[PDB]
């Protein structure tokens, strides 16, 4: 268990990327939280691989391993939690685009920061269609919707707003089998931060640039949507362009 | 004056260096907390060391480009978690200070425009 | 019935971790 520690202060004092000091102390903190030895193991040689390696990328997609299985591994863990880090490492071992693998871990992880029953659901729905799939444009959207999907039940989102979100998030998945192009898919990711929100929208269009422009947000909403818009064009592979005001939010891609 | 002492001191406590991650934001909310208190300084230049109190401590790269009255910023090297910390101490330190300030939001660069 | 599947999940990244080292 100290031992743990050691590997994650070891990988630092070598590393400089945000993510590899972060996800090492993560890892060491949910492990002492849940003392069953399997999980000391896997998260120590999850370690002991990421000392091993100068691509940083393989370094994230292993301590991301280590921090999935303890946040499911400490005893309070309901089955749908229980079953979304299992689809979640399932979906990742198979695809061999490191976007893929690093959107499935990222998306439980934040999904399974919440007990909510309905955000469980959804989401271990949308990987049990993702892992049913293999057009990887419609697995790059999915595992970018339920991560936005679930940043918005763990912010606080309204029952009725996030009932409003798992509908865009069924309008989500099925546009995507047609062949929406990355953009429109993205556009729909927009609009499930709004909707689940509860804020205004103004959609405008000026050549290929689809700019949107959102008002009356918070700032512990404007990082929810940067976060997530950050994450969703990551995986579909779209520029955006994000721009702040205060109160306003400009989104052109 | 003593505006610039204190961008040192926490400069020297942020080079030190989302829990080590907010830190930094609490750094450079002391900063325009102080620039408050001394308002002698510049407040479009207390606010441009508040980000570089950030970049400085986060070790990503950060450039000045000026285009007539207003000053632009590209910092680049950033992720997700680190444009919305910097988002953040931006938005937070504006508001203390009281610039108006834009923020642009592509890739792994956050260009921000006082 | 629930840790059926959280053995599961471990040996789901035991191979992840190793396999991905057979080069």
């Amino acid at each position: 268990k100290e031992e743990i520690k050691r590997l994650a202060e070891e990988l630092k004092e070598k590393t400089k990327n945000e993510e590899i000091k972060r996800l090492a102390e993560e890892a060491a903190e949910l492990a002492e939280r849940s003392d069953d030895p399997e999980v000391l193991e896997v998260v120590k040689k999850a370690l002991e691989e990421a000392l091993k390696s100068k691509n940083e990328e393989k370094i994230e997609l292993l301590l991301l391993v280590a921090v999935l299985v303890a946040e499911a591994g400490s005893v309070d863990a309901v089955e749908e939690k229980l079953e979304i880090a299992l689809l979640a490492l399932k979906l990742a071992e198979e695809s061999k685009d490191p976007r893929i693998i690093r959107g499935a871990l990222r998306a439980a992880i934040a999904a399974l920061r919440s007990d909510d029953p309905l955000a469980l659901k959804t989401v271990k729905e949308a990987l049990e269609r993702a892992r049913a799939s293999k057009d990887e444009r419609l697995i790059r959207a999915i595992l970018a919707a339920a991560y936005a999907f679930a940043l918005l039940a763990v912010a606080g989102a309204s029952a009725e707003r996030l009932k409003e979100a798992e509908a865009i998030v069924k309008e989500l998945i099925a546009a995507a089998e047609k062949g929406a192009s990355p953009q429109e898919l993205v556009l729909l990711v927009i609009e499930m931060m709004v909707k689940g929100m509860g804020v205004t929208m103004e959609t405008h269009r000026s050549g290929n640039e689809v700019k949107v422009v959102i008002k009356g947000l918070h700032e512990s909403q404007q990082e929810v949507l940067l976060e997530a818009v950050l994450f969703a064009a990551e995986l579909m592979g779209v520029r955006v362009r994000i721009r702040f005001k205060g109160d306003t939010v400009t989104i052109v891609v | 004056e003593a505006v610039r002492r204190r961008f040192e001191e926490l400069l020297r406590e942020a080079l030190a260096f989302r829990e080590t991650l907010e830190h930094a934001v609490r750094l450079a909310r002391e900063l325009a907390e102080f620039a408050a208190s001394h308002p002698e300084f510049n407040r479009q230049e207390a606010v441009l060391l508040a980000i570089e109190l950030m970049v400085r401590a986060m070790g990503v790269t950060m450039e000045t480009h000026r285009s007539g009255n207003e000053v632009k910023v590209v910092i680049k090297g950033l992720n997700i978690d680190e444009q919305v910390a910097l988002y953040r101490a931006v938005r937070e330190t504006s508001k203390i200070m009281g610039v108006e300030t834009e923020i642009e939001v592509e890739g792994d660069t956050q260009t921000i425009v006082v | 019935r629930k840790k059926e599947l959280a053995k599961e999940v471990i040996e789901t990244a035991k191979k992840l971790i190793e396999k991905l080292a057979k080069e």
